[PDB]
RNA sequence: ACGCUGCUUUUUGAUUCUUCGAUGUCGGCUCUUCCUAUCAUCGCGAAGCAGAGAUUGCGAAGUGUUGGAUUGUUCACCCACCAACAGGGAACGUGAGCUGGGUUUAGACCGUCGUGAGACAGGUUAGUUUUACCCUACUGUGUGGACUGUGCAGCAGAUCUUGAUAGUACGAGAGGAACUCUUGAUUGCGACCUCUGGUGGAGCGGCGUGCCUGCUGGCUGCUGCGGAGCUACGUCGGGAGUAUAAUGGCUGAAGGCCUCUAAGCCUGAAGACCGACUGCGCGGUGUGUGUGGCGGAAGACGACCGCUGUGUGUGCAAGCUGUGCGGAUGGAGGAGGAUUCCGACAUUUUGAGGCUGUGCAUU
RNA sequence: AAAUGCCUCGUCAUGUAAUUAGUGACGCGCAUGAAUGGAGCAACGAGAUUCCCACUGUCCCUACGGCCUGUCUUGUGAACC
RNA sequence: CGCGGAAGUGUUUUGUGCAAGGGCCGUAAGGGAAGUCGGCAAGAUUGAUGUGUAACUUCGGGAGAAGGAUUGGCUCUAGC
RNA sequence: GACAGCCGAAUUGGGCGGCGGAGA
RNA sequence: GUUGAUUGAAGGGAUGCGAAAGUGUUCUGGAGGAUCUAAGCCGUUCUGACGUGCAACUCGAUGGCAUGACAUGUGCAUAG
């Protein structure tokens, strides 16, 4: 069955395909590569493209042996290029990073580390009861 | 043959050909429908560019709905209007070829300013005016009148020569709007009268000029690769052998800019005048509308202004003409607005009002 | 309307022009320009700048 | 099933009518247009259609139909996304548009064949891509006022999604919808510079190499910040108009019954026409243009927008850089009778000096 | 299955999310094989191949700037067809 | 050598100010070969002095293997 | 006293020759 | 005609180990169709410029070689 994804305004885009991510949970993993984006649709020539709280379907380049050779989901929580909010300010993060995800949409960790939006912690609620901090 | 992998076509063809403008003042192409049971109105008015600035917003949620208030940051223009003034009735009958237009009534004094747009800067070298009126009363299908500018008030543009227009009037019984306009000869009519806060408008006025400019620029077709020879920036094939000839829906280099467009659905925000202050916001300074050190290659404004949501078209300086809107509307949201920004635009400016300036440094 | 104060050189901010920066830590620094990110940068102290 | 009748011109053959005093021969990349034998989106039938999910048929060509690994490939085959990833034509569209991997004369290696010189649609490696300033086509531009009418031509938005409806109708259960309202986006088109980002041989600073005898001040090199303007990675903006197709219905004969049809009538589509929006010719009217000069918001040159002496210079405002020369008080230490000299740099006078094309005033 | 294997993108393993490529192993080998030289890579190579790190306007997707041309003037003033 | 200077030698004094498109160059957010037959082109490393250096090997080599660190100006001390 | 569903006059099965419509 | 550097073979000195046979360390010396760089000479790539050209083979950047099986003026010998 089908994830539901709530609304989003607008941001820049900062993730393609074929950016190395930082795992962001203890699930076992360490480097994650991005191989596809949900919902992107598509455009001659131009390459699928992702923002904070958006699907990805990413292959894990350095972890586990349990986890390798496969195809997994995760969820985007940081990135470096700016975005602007609609109370008229900007904000970015230090690095990139994202999440690991079951087929439901449940995390598989049980702890993640470093701070989160406040956009990524409306859409996820269960991501916002384990981060740190929001913002 | 066949063409694996396709793609939309790189721009439209809607505003083929593109010519400059023939002239600097267009005239509207439609006007509003007439509902015959309201009181007599205008429709349009003529107004001059000036500058863009900031607003702060509040979304009115406050309901417990998830989200009770949100701020909003949004970009607005500022336009200069000065009063119009009227010289002149006009009547057009209908025909079996449609319109046509009857003799004219002009006033009694026609001022300096309308007489060089007439006849150039060198122009100086009764019953009949009632009986005209009888004429727009029993014929005359419909009515506008003739009005202009004062472009002598605002010294930064350095006219003297006016623009001039028809404006269609509207409100019931053709006799109810000839005896409205008779009694508006050579008197002005200000911009507070004709629109209002939270309305939809249309502006109509000419782009900014670029001069020749290639494809990349006109079309947005891609670059080539960097091993070719002869230029990479152009399409590579104009046709197919058959038929032998290049057609109209290819992209071509040429001219950009400075054309005639009609934008629509631009929402009204404020209406004041330049020399007193702005408020209706929820902070206590007095702030006239015009930041430090002046809206950048404009003056100041001195005469009453409109304040409009989003971009518009031109350059500053040049006149604009604004229209009632043809469409249905509903509501509009209710708009409160708290803030308005008026640091500086050259630089970056980080004092609103110079005595917040002055009480920084000391001395 | 401010939107802060500049953490590098102490002065007020207008509203809707400084970038926030959060760190691994959680902590948001909010600076107004790159004349003051390259300071920072470069481990310059604020108090060597008059 | 066994048999039988057709259409297309996308395959490969069959033929040899045109071209050997030469029509540049495969694929890709780029760009435009057409066909329908419709893949998705809109409307509507059938069922071995309970619901959900699909299967089969009709009207319909307006708009869409992607990103990668291996191969020169066309083709093929897998991975990921998707509303869906349909099939074709235009000299097997497109080399004075490119590229040159396939093919590819002259060098060379291997296998098989030949006494040999050499041969192979067998494999491998290295191997020049010339010329428009002519006619036409097409893009702008020019072909001598002001306000408007009305004919012709062009034509634009499309698609997905959140919450509610509702754990409801339907179903033994398991499962599980719709109209109406509502939230956001993806991509196309047309604008704009308030904000954020990029650039900035304008401007100010730092650190050097050579030269002007040294200090001060210059010229030359590398580097930090960087206003205006331009720009996107940034911001803004979409008819409830008329008549119809397939289908479903009303009245009603032929044919005392029956029947949506023979006369008439009602309804009905991302389609047609019209409107709105942009361009051009032709008309009308109490209406006919500043020679020259100087500016710009305009510009290759012509043109267009303005004024008819209101410039230049200077002052203030608003910004960018970052604390000027000279003096005074210090300085790791060294030199030696004078209580002297040498010394990178520090603090102070000093948000200080320099600079500005933007705005206001005055001369 | 090698610059030598037609069938042929041979079969199994390994590197990738995905391998007509590369490497390892197998052998009735159309048509391998011993100075027609066979096996074999220390050192050397502007030789032919495949992968890793680093790095980037190659690309996503283009923008802004410099100098010389072109655009405009005077002089000298051809050719192909 | 490169990057700059002498000596000797050569040289003019009423064309414009810079549209598109070219030839030779400079700087770029976030990503980092997804581009392409093919990393073609560009970017990147670079002097000197301590440190630390593997498989293999014809014992000579491989080797500047790889990998890490230091560097200006001023005022002095020590050796010959 | 037919055909059609007491009514009062025509009803109907096969073929042929021209014409029109699907297949297109 | 041929600049400035890098590497460090044989031969020779000193010093340590050991019953002996032998062997460790380090200076001196300056070999080799050994490694760069200059005067210079060639011609790998851009399939760069140019392509009625500056030119009937040139120009820019990049790259290769530079004590030799070298480069070059002039007398003599070899002819379809």
């Amino acid at each position: 069955k089908k994830i539901s994804i709530k609304p989003r305004y607008k941001m820049t885009r900062g993730i393609q395909v074929e950016t190395l991510m930082k795992c962001a949970d203890n699930s076992g993993a360490k480097i994650l590569r991005c191989i596809g984006v949900k919902r992107y649709r598509g455009r001659l020539n131009r390459l699928p493209a992702a923002a904070p709280g958006d699907i990805c379907v990413v292959s894990v380049k350095k972890g586990k042996p349990e986890l390798r050779k496969k195809v997994h989901y995760a969820i985007l929580i940081r990135q470096k290029k700016i975005w602007r909010r609609t109370d008229g300010s900007h904000i970015m993060f230090e690095d990139n990073a994202a999440v690991l995800i079951n087929n439901k949409g449940e995390l598989r960790g049980a702890q993640i580390a470093g701070p989160v939006p406040r956009e990524v912690a409306d859409m996820w609620p269960k991501i916002s009861s384990q981060a740190s901090s929001i913002n | 043959s066949c063409r694996k992998f396709n793609a939309p076509r790189h721009g439209s063809l809607q505003f083929c050909p593109r010519k400059r403008s023939k002239t600097i003042r267009p005239a509207a192409g439609a006007f509003p429908a007439d509902d015959r049971s309201q009181p007599v109105h205008l429709t349009g008015f003529m107004a001059y560019k000036a500058g863009m600035t900031h607003v702060v917003r509040t979304k009115t949620q406050v309901a417990k709905n998830k989200q009770l208030s949100r701020e909003i940051m949004d970009a607005v223009t500022v336009l200069e209007a000065p009063p119009m003034v009227v010289y002149g009735i006009v009547g057009y009958e209908k025909t079996v070829t449609g319109l046509r237009r009857l003799p004219i009534v002009t006033a009694a004094y026609v001022s300096d300013g309308v007489l060089r747009r007439m006849f150039g800067n060198r122009y100086a070298s009764g019953s009949v005016c009632e009986s005209r009126v009888e004429m727009i009363k029993e014929r005359a299908h419909c009515v506008r009148v003739l009005v202009q500018t004062q472009p002598t008030l605002i010294k930064g543009l350095g006219l003297k020569k006016a623009h001039i227009a028809e404006i269609q009037v509207n409100g019931g019984s053709i006799s109810e709007k000839v005896e409205w306009a008779l009694g508006r000869l050579e008197k002005e009519i200000a911009i507070g009268e004709v629109f209002g806060v939270n309305e939809n408008i249309d502006t109509i006025g000419v782009t900014k000029g670029k001069g020749f400019q290639g494809t990349v620029k006109r079309f947005g077709v891609r670059k080539q690769p960097r091993k070719s020879r002869k230029g990479i920036r152009k399409v590579a094939c104009i046709g197919a052998w058959h038929p032998s000839r290049v057609m109209y829906s290819i992209a071509r280099a040429g001219q950009m800019g400075f054309h005639r467009r009609t934008e629509k659905n631009k929402r009204v925000y404020m209406i004041g005048n330049g020399s007193s202050n702005i408020k209706t916001e929820f902070d206590l300074t007095e702030k006239p509308i015009s930041p430090m050190g002046g809206f950048p290659h404009y003056g100041e404004v001195r005469n009453d202004f409109i304040m409009v949501k989003g971009a518009v078209v031109g350059a500053r300086k040049r006149v604009v003409t604004l229209r009632k809107s043809l469409l249905r509307q509903r509501a509009g949201e209710e708009l409160v607005i708290k803030f308005v920004d008026t640091s500086s635009k050259i630089g970056h400016g980080r004092f609103q009002t110079s005595a917040e300036k002055k009480a920084f440094y000391g001395a | 309307m401010i939107q802060g104060v500049s953490m590098f050189s102490g002065r007020n901010i207008p509203k809707g022009s400084g970038i926030y920066e959060v760190m691994s830590d959680g902590r948001a620094v909010l600076t107004a320009s790159n004349k003051e990110r390259r300071l920072i940068a470069r481990k310059i102290n604020p108090r060597d700048i008059r």
